[PDB]
């Protein structure tokens, strides 16, 4: 079955996410 | 619009039976405005690079997604109103704490500004989160006033799991979506024939998210 990753919007996975 | 009131009476039970929640006229026509003319400021000044994927591989992106985009933290001169959206998005999410699911949403990506050019561009069937990389909802605020879905196109069409109908989402100014990004909620973005503007924040589960990151940071 197809990577769905090379689907996927791109998020940056470093530095950090805004936090809540 | 009340943020508790919406967040529990509305966006909680159509998220948890639905996975995905309309809000039409968010913010209202003048910040709805106000908030396409920053987009508009950023198209106009060379701000939008091609959309990107999770992981690229000998495909052009853009066999893939024909959108151009820049991301806003919220604080940027210009970008004031949007910040505002992010800022009214979050309210809701708050909310909503610990009722979305079994998740604990404890942050987001910066936001998302996107543009689809016309000229036929669109997003393949596609899902926002297939691999648990920390988001669990897809927000997503269209500002796009005037227009035609039947003449322009650019319908968003998802495929919730197990239903006997698809849901189409017209791009239409001043609404406010929500969906769950993981596979139960596949979706494209069908060719656009004029220019179309949408501004998402993935919100993201605290312990998805923690685990996306280490194995991000042990490679």
């Amino acid at each position: 079955e197809l990577d769905l990753e090379t689907l996927a919007p791109y998020i940056p996975m470093d530095g950090e996410d805004f936090q809540l | 619009l009340p943020a508790l009131k919406l967040a529990l009476e509305y966006i909680v039970p159509c998220m948890n039976k639905h996975g995905i929640c309309v809000v039409d006229d968010f913010l209202g026509k003048e910040t709805g405005q106000q908030i396409g003319d920053e987009v508009r400021a950023l198209h106009d000044t060379g701000k939008f690079t091609d959309g990107q994927l999770v992981s690229q591989k000998s495909d052009s992106s853009k066999d893939i997604r024909g959108d151009k985009i820049t991301w806003i933290e919220g604080k940027e001169p210009g970008c004031e109103t949007i910040g505002l959206l992010m800022s009214s998005m979050d309210d809701l999410i708050r909310h909503c704490n610990g009722k979305l699911g079994s998740y604990k949403i404890n942050g987001r990506t910066k936001a998302m500004v996107a543009c689809y050019p016309g000229n036929g561009t669109g997003y393949v069937r596609h899902v926002d989160n297939p691999n648990g990389d920390g988001r669990c909802v897809t927000c997503i605020y269209y500002l796009n006033k005037d227009w035609d879905a039947k003449v322009s196109g650019g319908i968003l069409r998802i495929f919730p799991e197990g239903k006997a109908q698809f849901a189409d989402i017209e791009p239409k100014f001043d609404r406010l979506l929500f969906f769950w990004s993981d596979r139960r909620n596949p979706h494209e973005v069908q060719p656009a024939y004029a220019t179309r503007y949408a501004i998402t924040v993935w919100y993201f589960d605290a312990d998805e998210r923690a685990r996306a990151k280490v194995k991000y940071l042990t490679g």
